[PDB]
């Protein structure tokens, strides 16, 4: 094909164009220096209008002086000449939306970084669109799923609700992140993994990951190269917010990754600091509380007079040395829905995930997650904390009390409920099975090491005999006698060829 | 005119022009308006804090930024801002500004009293010292609240101090047949939506007839500018301060988080052309708690009892916003990462929170002796806990043994459950009477519930409910 | 009498070795806390002469 | 050829140049700087632009040493960005910031150059495997293994035993897999530039007659350099390695140390550029240039840029930004804790925070991965036992947790791999050791068939077999 | 008297003059060393030399960093120390040995200068008071020097 037949669309795209009488603010640039274009003249321009270079690199005015406006490269622009006729766009930062994004590696100016091919999108969704009212919201009364045990257990998140994950680095958080999106594969929840500033390798790492698995046929990751311009690399949250906007709005639930929140503020900070914007503490920029503030309030769960729908977050945020006490993880903390920890600690003492309920909180609760596991086992993040102090308390152990040595084997062999292989998704059935395994006692005479090797049988004999269980339970949300029936038999029966062998 | 040009827009702060006509004085509500990027007649308002020269002012603004462009008209409402005050303004959630955020009708705007007033001075300031109970346990215990005192919740990274305002919130409500209001200064909007939505479950709203509700919404958004939140505790105080000044009624405020209102105080001030302070925030960080902590003062003429969350950032103390909070409080309740990780809640450090009403000709000279020798053996085990970390509680001496095992009964005792948490904990929470408190603290300080397990005090509202638990778990001890 | 001589030399080694943990630790302290606050000053006067 | 004119103002390193109102030049391209000097008017006087600053005027930062020159030189714009020798005409020859031969050899032919810097690589051109090598290093080998292709984090303070580590690295991969290796010294000492120099000299992989075939294209850029010229080395040595994945289109080794000092310059160069400061000390970019140094370092459909980068800690802080950014830039991190050195152990390696993404099962094999499991879980609870040990003594723990922290320790001065190169720094001719070993040492370890001899009877010694025979003498010599 | 020069400027002296005081003596070492002899040089003390230029730097009201020293104080101590080496018989065969004397404060070697020009020498060499007090003089504490 080549030279044959697009003259016929090039007659109709030529023949039929606008000639308008649009008249523009246009700007001579006085001032470009490293990313930002300090621009000469330039009046009626809108903060936060796109603003059309000679080059081609668009970019936002951030700040406006009085004679001066402090305009941003989104896009490097290596070459543009002083007194360049550098006029705005009048659009305001506005994405194209379209469910064609389902799968695409799509760049913050909302463009295919995929190699799939270009994208038809109708709306053009704002940069800046507001949090949803707060009458207009319905609390996150609705189950969401990670496929990770301890944090369902324990620390529940909700379609609606904006867990934060984070800890130290190196930890599993993107790997913990990746397992909860690719749980999502029954459940119509849109995953947007939003990725910031790190590896293009492991971004495509990560996408590979999801084409194995499967899961990148309804995901949209949002991805951003550390050679990015600060300026895209803390913009594309936003992209990714309003992208799940778009979703949430009709009536679709959606996730959202954000990874991580910590280039954001550094990014976001470079840009503030060129465009000598004077810095708050920690020599950050005062307003990443504003900022994180308008990215996570633009995530939320519906109500039925809008569509019911959710956009449940996970912003992972990276904290150094395990610090709670650094500027971004006090703020992110501060506008989440409760957050997570990842102990270098925990993890490399086993515990994968690492998520020690002593630090760890989801400030939700249980009516986000299902009435079954509920009725089951809510006591049994207190009890766990109670059991981490007291096995902390158990470094003293020369004569220990009975009641207090059964409360410390028991909430051992829980913690040893709470270990999972590498990507094994549990039903959230198994997770109800091995959380009554755990609250019934069943366990504690059994063998306290070998409580994987149990539980593993004991999911694979309730999978082959008793499945009826996971149904009636799945379609109930609710541990009734027939759940508890169904599992103290399998359990005894398993039990059986367990200690046989 | 008064019709000026928007010079500078930097973030939220609008440095606004003037012809040399009319340059109007601080404080002052500015309102762009008529354009948006939709050609929306969207307004924006925006009042002043420095106006520097040239018949020029910078301004802060209580929307967002998007929207208006320089060189726009400003229309000055001549006044410093108004918000609409009155039995009508009860019920609906409404705005900084006042505009009702409910989005149904709009409540009746026709009394409207301005944001920034004069404080009461002690002449007016009744000094009557009272003593109030609020029926959750270590709280009218150790740190017993004044009916009519200032009530602070120092709160760490999250912990119980929201959870804690929810349900003291629910217990007093219904107790104060005066008129009440909750501010909601920065609050996380999801969870100020969960706190509307109880209130419409327990009717104190009266979702179906409005205007009968003695509590009063006023919230601020963490997503909106901190020209909101700058004022948005003010707008709260100022409803507070008619129904305290006009309506002169019993008034109780639930401001959160005051630490929020500090924050974006500092935030804009930084951007405003002015130096910083120490960490964290703006020099004028004193005079926004005198501000605040002058106007909520029950006077001789209207009581009121304002209860506020205190966030400090990096749960600590030395941190300059509770440096002069506390200097601002009266009852102080501080919460501890160390009980919340051990899941004791409120997490209150009892060590740390005190209050001016716990004295003993105020308290009963019983309830003082109680509320002192439980701070002095918890103060003590919190002092040997160090030791026993690194010897062992079996060697440190028997003297001490029996205290250490005594306030560890303690501290899970006073953790004690809410009717709200049991979505967090399993059981429906309690409302604990403060006899029934220095009841089971005088069983268990003198040692006649050592026998108890410890776990039997864990969560329990009654002692003769940790009688009762403690019982069962002999039972399932045997079983 | 061994047993009690076992414990004094447990408390022999364990005040010295608190000591020294006490001196490093100390010297750590010295160190985070000039640190900590030349970065607040200097951070804070970038901040003030920075207009 | 393009725009003549006049530098108008000097500050230190950092330059000030007018030129005519019409045509400015690009940003981020290059211009000579004629000058003048003692004898003679050099074009010595390289210098590439930063930002243009109002009235016909850009900001540039120098190359080279900045004394001699004024303002009003004749200042010659080359239009294009700063071009460099790429090629076979690299290979063996020690050139230096702008390419210039400065092994004192010929000058290299221009027949084929290429700019700086240039985009990032494709989202698509980025590889598809998670390659995996060995270096001999059981420490490595055991407990991070190194992403080949990928980026190689070398972490640590001073005086812990980096450049050391990476001298050993590039000699057992000098000689070992992997096609033509170009070492890239950002800030290095340059005595011990030279002396790696000999190195590869001696050990012949460098070639001293007929050059062109050496597989080795050491440009250094020496730690006296200015502050620009440090900040444009790291630019170098990446074009070398680029332009080799895509012309040779090889495996390409990019031992690289220590781009903190890329960084530092990169600091001290805005301190005079006027960019405010940002946290403790350094440049508010260093995000976005070490985004550039990292992101152009990929593995790419044909060739696997494998990396072997040094940041230099300052001060062993790993809450600073300098670590904060670049162990999220890369694969596997290698942080060497100080206090392993004083205690004596070389390479001085923490197991905790020494991690990779391929430790992974289903890369390293199931076996592999839990054999570095159960060395990481004794580790981190021999530390978390550690911090309470050293106050109040060895014996309160219990049994089981004196024989893990006994068994701890046999895998920690077990880890004392003797280096090859150290024999000349310490005595003892240093040992190879592959994943037989790897497995088998551990497995010994942890099963406890080497469970009575002393702590000194797997020190120093990477075979288990060779720890046997060093007890052996050891219990011999009694 | 005859095998030294001796460079000796003060406290009395202004911080530019103790700034500049070992580049001249590095600068003069460097004409004797390259006039074909063997050389020492005796940089006493080079953290002197730090806090002299780091008060320049400061009434240059440049923004300092870590520790409030500049970020230049690397590259700065790289000049002078980096001018030290042994040449080849290329041309002469000179050797500039140096011995900067460089007092870390409480034996904090995790301090921004003693770590920077450790990060530029050929190697430490230990002292500690503890030793000094403890009879044994010298005090070079050979397990880790
Ligand atoms: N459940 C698990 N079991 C075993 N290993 C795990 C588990 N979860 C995570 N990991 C491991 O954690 C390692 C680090 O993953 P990841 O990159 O997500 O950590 P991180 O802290 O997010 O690092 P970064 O922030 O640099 O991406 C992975 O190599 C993975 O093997
Ligand atoms: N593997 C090793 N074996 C023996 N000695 C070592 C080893 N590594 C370092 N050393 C000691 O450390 C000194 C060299 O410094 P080291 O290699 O520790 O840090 P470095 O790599 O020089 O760091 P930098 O180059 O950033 O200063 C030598 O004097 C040597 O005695
Ligand atoms: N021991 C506990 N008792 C009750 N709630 C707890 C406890 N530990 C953690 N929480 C969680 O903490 C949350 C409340 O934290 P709080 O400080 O009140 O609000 P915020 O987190 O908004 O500041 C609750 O939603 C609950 O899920």
């Amino acid at each position: 094909i080549r030279a044959d037949e697009i003259s016929k669309i090039i007659r109709e795209r030529i023949e039929g164009y606008n000639r308008e009488v649009k008249v523009v603010n246009t700007g001579t640039v006085l001032q470009v220096g490293d990313g930002i274009a300090r621009i000469h003249g330039l009046d009626e321009v809108m903060a936060g209008e796109l603003v059309e270079f000679e080059e081609g690199t668009i970019g936002i005015a951030l700040n406006l002086e009085s004679n001066n406006v402090g305009v941003v490269l989104m896009g490097d622009g290596l070459m543009i000449q002083e007194g360049s006729s550098v006029k705005a766009t009048g659009r305001i930062a506005q994405i194209p939306v379209s469910e064609a994004y389902l799968g695409r590696v799509i760049n913050a100016l909302a463009k295919p970084i995929d190699g799939r091919g270009e994208i038809t999108a109708s709306e053009s969704r704002l940069i800046e669109s507001p949090a949803p009212g707060i009458m207009s919201r319905r609390s996150v009364y609705e189950p969401l799923q990670t496929g990770l045990i301890a944090i369902d257990a324990m620390i529940p998140v909700g379609r609606g609700q904006r867990e934060l994950i984070i800890g130290d680095r190196q930890t599993g958080k993107t790997a913990v992140a990746t397992d909860t999106i690719l749980n999502q594969q029954g459940q119509n929840v849109i995953c947007v993994y939003v990725a910031i500033g790190q590896k293009a390798s492991s971004v495509a790492q990560v996408v590979t990951n999801f084409q194995e698995r499967g899961a990148m046929e309804y995901t949209i990751v949002v991805a951003e190269t550390a050679d990015s311009p600060a300026t895209l690399q803390y913009l594309a949250p936003y992209t990714g917010a309003a992208l799940a906007e778009y979703f949430m709005y009709r009536e679709r639930h959606t996730l959202i990754i954000y990874d991580d929140l910590s280039k954001q503020a550094q990014a976001y900070r470079q840009m503030s600091l060129l465009l000598r914007r004077p810095p708050g503490r920690e020599a950050y920029p005062g307003d990443v509380f504003y900022l994180h503030s308008r990215l996570l309030e633009r995530a939320a769960k519906l109500s039925s007079l809008l569509g019911e729908g959710s956009m449940t977050a996970l912003p992972i945020v990276e904290t150094q040395a395990g610090d709670v006490s650094a500027y971004i993880p006090t703020n992110v903390i501060s506008i989440t829905d409760g957050q997570i920890f990842l102990s270098a600690d925990l993890f490399n003492a086993g515990i994968r995930p690492a998520i020690n309920v002593g630090i760890s909180v989801s400030r939700v609760g249980s009516a986000a997650q299902i009435k079954a596991m509920k009725k089951v086992a809510g006591k049994l993040k207190l009890e766990l904390a109670q059991f981490a102090e007291l096995e902390a308390f158990a470094q003293f152990a020369s004569d220990l009390d009975k009641a207090t040595q059964n409360q410390l084997a028991r909430g051992q062999r829980l913690r040893e409920l709470l270990k999972q292989p590498q990507s094994a998704p549990l039903t959230v059935e198994e997770q109800v099975m091995t959380i009554y395994t755990g609250t019934n006692g069943y366990l504690d005479s059994l063998e306290l090491d070998q409580v994987r090797k149990y539980l593993v049988e004991l999911r694979t004999y309730v999978k082959t005999n008793k499945p009826e269980f996971q149904e009636i339970i799945s379609s109930t949300k609710t541990f009734t006698e027939e759940a508890e029936a169904l599992l103290k038999e399998a359990i005894q029966e398993q039990m059986e060829r367990f200690l046989l062998q | 005119k008064n019709l000026g040009r928007i010079a500078q827009i930097i973030g939220p702060v609008l440095d606004v022009a003037f012809p040399p006509g009319k340059m109007p004085n601080i404080y002052n509500a500015l309102i762009v308006k008529g354009r948006d990027t939709a050609g929306q007649p969207m307004n924006v308002t925006c009042e002043v804090q420095q106006l520097l020269g040239n018949n020029r002012v910078r301004a802060v603004a209580m929307s967002a930024t998007d929207g208006l462009t320089r060189g726009m008209e400003v229309i000055d409402t001549g006044a410093p801002l108004s918000v609409p005050v009155g039995g009508a303004t009860l019920g609906r959630i409404f705005n900084v500004l006042g505009e009702p955020v409910d989005n149904l009708g709009p409540v009746d705007t026709r009394t409207t009293s301005p944001i920034h007033r004069s404080a009461p001075a002690f002449t007016q300031l009744d000094t009557k010292l009272s003593i109030f109970e609020t029926g959750i346990k270590v709280v009218d215990l150790l740190a017993p609240y004044r009916r009519g005192g200032k009530i602070g919740l120092f709160g760490g990274a999250g912990v119980g101090k929201t959870v804690l305002i929810m349900e003291l919130i629910n217990n007093i409500a219904k107790a104060h047949g005066g008129v009440s209001v909750f501010g909601g200064v920065g609050e996380r909007t999801r969870e100020g939506n969960d706190l509307y939505m109880e209130m419409k479950e327990s009717g104190v709203i009266n979702e179906q007839n409005i205007a009968e509700s003695k509590v009063a919404l006023v919230y601020g958004q963490m997503n909106e500018p901190p020209g909101a939140r700058m004022r948005v505790g003010l707008t709260a105080l100022t409803m507070a301060e008619y129904f305290r000044d006009v309506n002169e009624q019993d008034v109780l405020l639930f401001i959160d988080n005051i630490f929020r209102f500090v924050q974006a105080g500092s935030e804009v001030s930084a951007l405003l052309g002015r130096m910083p302070s120490a960490v964290g925030y703006q020099p004028t960080l004193s005079t926004e708690m005198g501000s605040l902590q002058e106007r909520i003062t029950s006077t001789k003429e209207g009581s009121i009892t304002s209860i506020q969350a205190v966030y400090v950032p990096a749960d600590d103390l030395t941190d300059p916003a509770p440096a002069t909070t506390f200097a601002h409080l009266d009852a102080t309740t501080v919460l501890s990462r160390g009980l919340a990780a051990k899941g004791i809640y409120p997490a209150v450090d009892p060590l740390d929170s005190t209050s001016t009403m716990l004295q003993p000709r105020i308290v009963g000279e019983e309830h003082y002796e109680i509320a002192q020798r439980v701070k002095e053996t918890l103060q003590r085990y919190k002092e040997l806990q160090d030791i026993i970390a690194i010897l062992g509680l079996d060697e440190l001496s028997e003297e001490d043994r029996l205290t250490v095992a005594r306030a560890r009964k303690i501290e899970r005792f006073l953790s004690q459950p809410f009717f709200v948490a049991e979505v967090f904990t399993g059981s429906p929470g309690k409302y604990v009477g403060l006899a029934e408190t220095i009841r089971g603290f005088q069983l268990i300080l003198s040692g006649e519930l050592d026998s108890l397990p410890e776990q039997a005090f864990y969560l329990v509202g009654n002692i003769d409910e940790a009688t009762a638990k403690a019982m069962n778990l002999e039972m399932e001890s045997k079983l | 009498a061994s047993e009690l001589a076992a414990r004094m030399t447990a408390m022999s080694n364990a005040t010295d070795n608190a000591n020294e943990l006490k001196k490093t630790l100390s010297i750590n302290y010295n160190r985070a806390r000039q640190a900590k606050i030349t970065g607040e000053i200097l951070e804070i006067v970038a901040g003030a002469n920075a207009c």
